RNA sequence: GGUUGCGGCCAUAUCUACCAGAAAGCACCGUUUCCCGUCCGAUCAACUGUAGUUAAGCUGGUAAGAGCCUGACCGAGUAGUGUAGUGGGUGACCAUACGCGAAACUCAGGUGCUGCAAUCU
RNA sequence: GAGAACAGAAAUCUCCAGUAGAACAAAAGGGUAAAAGCCCCCUUGAUUUUGAUUUUCAGUGUGAAUACAAACCAUGAAAGU
RNA sequence: AAGCUCGUAUCAGUUUUAUGAGGUAAAGCGAAUGAUUAGAGGUUCCGGGGUCGAAAUGACCUUGACCUAUUCUCAAACUUUAAAUAUGUAAGAAGUCCUUGUUACUUAAUUGAACGUGGACAUUUGAAUGAAGAGCUUUUAGUGGGCCAUUUUUGGUAAGC
């Protein structure tokens, strides 16, 4: 009476899981398949240059 | 009508607001992983269209058509929506679509579409219908609403239905006009009068007819006229254009 | 775009069922040269002395040239005059007439007298977008007829003024 | 009267279990047409790897 | 929060490990907020625990 | 590029008003012996593409139109809510900590896209 | 809404507008516009054999229902139902 | 309780990613519906009913058949849009691909379907975290009068209701 998407999209993944190996096996190098969650980003040296930082100074009311 | 009324109410289907497909019909025929072949057979002024027709949810795929132009090739050059031109357009469709087959493997079977075109019995759409049963279509089908059925008993009449299929009604026809108030026939079968064909040949040139269907059914196309772009060109001189906002805003 | 008549309309409506239903339903035949078509009621109401589904009045419905001959010599009863209204918003119009005998008729004691309503459709060639099935569509309104037009139209033939 | 209390504490207990899926599910309640040949289909396949494979 | 606790090997009260930061247990740990106390370790610490 | 046949998604495709459409194609229109269907050849049937037409149909363009659909440091991190305290208040209910996060509205922009077969200055 | 002898608040006929404001045996809520409404045409599948499944449920009964298989049929030009 | 077949089995009162389902809070009422309290007159525009009657030109009665030309205000049994919290499914070895075997089903067609032979794919083999082993069977005791709290609530003015 339906049908559902999620397990058709887990067979793209087995696709592209299909020619990552096979590049590998080329070029040896490591593989890396698994998937990960989100990471703590990194370190980034920011200057505003453009812009220098404003105070809000909270008055409203 | 209220701005209330028109942001309710929905449309019908693109296909149903313009009248041409029953949905209802539709379902029944498509839904019937093997392709489900159909065919379809449309007549409007001056024109054959009989088409063999699958199903795909892209949208349709034509395998094979027979169109009423394509006649005088084969030798039928007037009278090309009567009824016997129907049937030698069924048989038509039924020699082309077999040979690309190769079956020229129990039969091959096609399923019938109208339209919406009303079942009488007599119809000019059952004449296609009997082209593809003698072409070597598997078309299934009935003796009900073939010409020369009597509603009191339940028998055919094959002469009078061998009749229709060589022009026996039109040429019958012929004969009285000719007798009979040649103002009348002069006006109609002019086509006939100038090329000078006489009602009982009319006869022989359907039987001859068959035979040329049946010998090249491979259907050379027209060459064509110039090109497509310079048909495209043309068509882009009566088409307008859409019109920029600041050209708009100004006026 | 001409202007030519559908089809003429007779209509009668009799209160009862019985002999009076059946000898107006020859007279209408008669004229006509068809066998007209019966009408039965819808609901009851009971002053007029009805029921459901009785088969209350008859009508017959003429198309072509038959139908120009039944106005003609229908309207010159009405002595080549109308009334003002008479006219709808979509350019039809109807006339009633008393006295059937003012056609001519041979007297009939048995049938009798009856009063016939007559009524006329307007509408331009191209009405088959209309009333085809495949393919339906709606008339434009520059092609839609118009009160005017029926009255610019009625006026040139059968030589009458509208009035008032 | 009635009350729904403690009554999912119960029941996780001894936990909330699987039907552990087999292979080979039973074919009672597939379509008949299927079995009938499905039943030859097995048959022949298990002798065309008897003679011939070996 | 109580499988939560189960899951991160915190039996009894005052046991203590240490948890990867992903964003998969960053949502662990925001179960478990009015019965945690955690923050960043540094070099001393590891070293003496 | 323009039409035709069969469609998919089903208003960005509807609705109202005017205006244009060379070509081919659809359409209106011509007739009533046969098949057939009516009160009525108007629908439906057959016959002719011959006598006539773009007036409609349909196609396209326009309208500070109605509607619809995408966007928004728009409304608004507001409303609402999960969890926490020996927090406030006589109460009604309200603050704070860790979280999730609207809607109408406002404004901007849009007005069908497209699959197969064929035919065309 | 606009028109038609008697004819009017309501008879019959005509035309335009008309997303369901009607009708579907009955309560209420769903559902339906070339239909599931309305008017006609032919009919008995409201049949035979007994299994599988869903609802209330101990996954027992009973009632009600869903999808097939084997027979014979009804309707339709046909797909189907 | 007695144990049985095995010993990383694949499971979990949990999250994440990828998709499903819902129609309460809030919003909406110049986007439909929408009560309520009270009702003034309409003798063939009804007749639902009651007793009567040697009949049907038949009386006597009652709720009234009818709202006839009224307004404004909302809702648990009104809706276009629609959070939170809870909820279904997937994250692979029983899987993926290549080559062609079986059949009495299916197709115009060895085309599909279903199950396979042979070959290839290896420990980052397909998110996170955990696992005082996982799987399974017999058999039997007691119990089948429950109460309290925060929050969401129905009946009751309001109750240690």
């Amino acid at each position: 009476i339906k049908h559902s998407k999620c397990r058709q999209e887990f067979l793209e993944r087995v696709k592209a899981n299909a020619a990552k190996r096979a590049e590998a096996k080329a070029q040896g190098v490591a593989v890396q398949l698994k998937r990960q969650p989100a990471q703590p980003r990194e370190s980034r040296i920011v200057s505003t240059e453009g812009n220098v930082p404003q105070t809000l100074a909270p008055v409203p009311y | 009508k209220s701005s209330a009324y028109s942001s309710r109410f929905q449309t019908p289907f693109r296909r149903r607001r313009e009248g041409k497909t029953d949905y209802y019909q539709r379902k029944r025929l498509v839904t019937q992983n093997t392709p489900k072949y159909r065919l379809v057979v449309r007549f409007t002024n001056k024109d054959i269209i009989c088409q063999i027709i699958s199903s795909t949810i892209t949208g349709d795929v034509v395998l094979a058509a027979a169109y009423s132009h394509e006649l005088p090739r084969y030798g039928i050059t007037h009278g090309l929506t009567n009824w016997a031109a129907a049937y030698a357009t069924g048989l038509l469709i039924a020699r082309r679509t077999l040979q690309k087959l190769g079956l020229d493997p129990r039969p091959f079977k096609v399923f019938l579409d109208i339209g919406l075109q009303r079942t009488t019995t007599g119809a000019r759409v059952f004449g296609a219908l009997k082209g593809a049963s003698d072409g070597g279509l598997y078309v299934p089908h009935s003796e009900n609403r073939f010409p020369g059925w009597d509603f009191e008993t339940e028998e055919i009449d094959p002469e009078l239905l061998r009749s229709y299929i060589f022009g026996g009604h039109v040429s019958q026809y012929m004969e009285e006009l000719a007798d009979d108030d040649e103002e009348r026939f002069s006006e109609l079968f002019k086509g006939y009068l100038a090329d000078d064909i006489d009602a009982d040949s009319l006869e022989d040139i359907y039987t001859s007819a068959h035979e040329a269907i049946r010998a090249d059914p491979a259907f050379k196309p027209t060459e064509k006229k110039f090109t497509k772009e310079q048909y495209a060109a043309e068509s882009k001189k009566y088409r307008q254009t859409k019109l920029s906002k600041e050209e708009r805003a100004a006026r | 775009r001409d202007l030519k008549i559908e089809k003429l309309v007779l209509n009668i409506s009799v209160g009862e069922s019985g002999d009076r239903l059946t000898r107006a339903s020859k007279v209408l035949e008669q004229l006509s040269g068809q066998t007209p078509v019966q009408s039965k009621a819808r609901y009851t109401v009971r002053t007029f002395g009805i029921r459901r589904n009785e088969k209350i009045a008859v009508h017959v419905t003429v198309r072509g040239p038959k139908a120009e001959e039944i106005l003609e010599r229908g309207l010159k009863v009405k002595e080549y005059q109308l009334r003002d209204r008479n006219f709808s918003a979509t350019g039809n119009f109807g006339f009633g007439i008393d006295e059937h005998i003012d056609l001519g008729i041979k007297y009939d004691p048995s049938i009798g007298i009856f009063g016939m309503d007559f009524y006329v459709v307007m509408n331009r060639p191209g009405a088959r977008v209309t009333r085809r099935k495949r393919c339906k569509g709606t008339v434009g309104n520059s092609h839609k007829t118009t009160k005017e037009d029926t009255v610019s139209w009625f006026k040139q033939k059968y030589d009458a003024d509208v009035l008032d | 009267n009635h009350t729904a209390h403690n009554q999912t504490r119960k029941a996780h207990r001894n936990g909330i279990k699987k039907p552990k899926t087999y292979k080979y599910p039973s074919l009672k309640g597939v379509d008949p047409k299927f079995r009938r040949n499905h039943k030859h289909a097995l048959h022949g396949t298990a002798k065309a790897l008897a003679a011939a494979k070996k | 929060p109580r499988k939560v606790l189960q899951l991160l090997r915190l039996t009894r009260i005052n046991s203590g490990t240490f948890v990867k930061v992903t964003k998969a247990t960053l949502e662990l740990l925001k179960l478990i907020e009015p019965y945690v106390a955690y923050g960043y370790p540094s070099y001393s610490t590891i070293r003496q625990l």
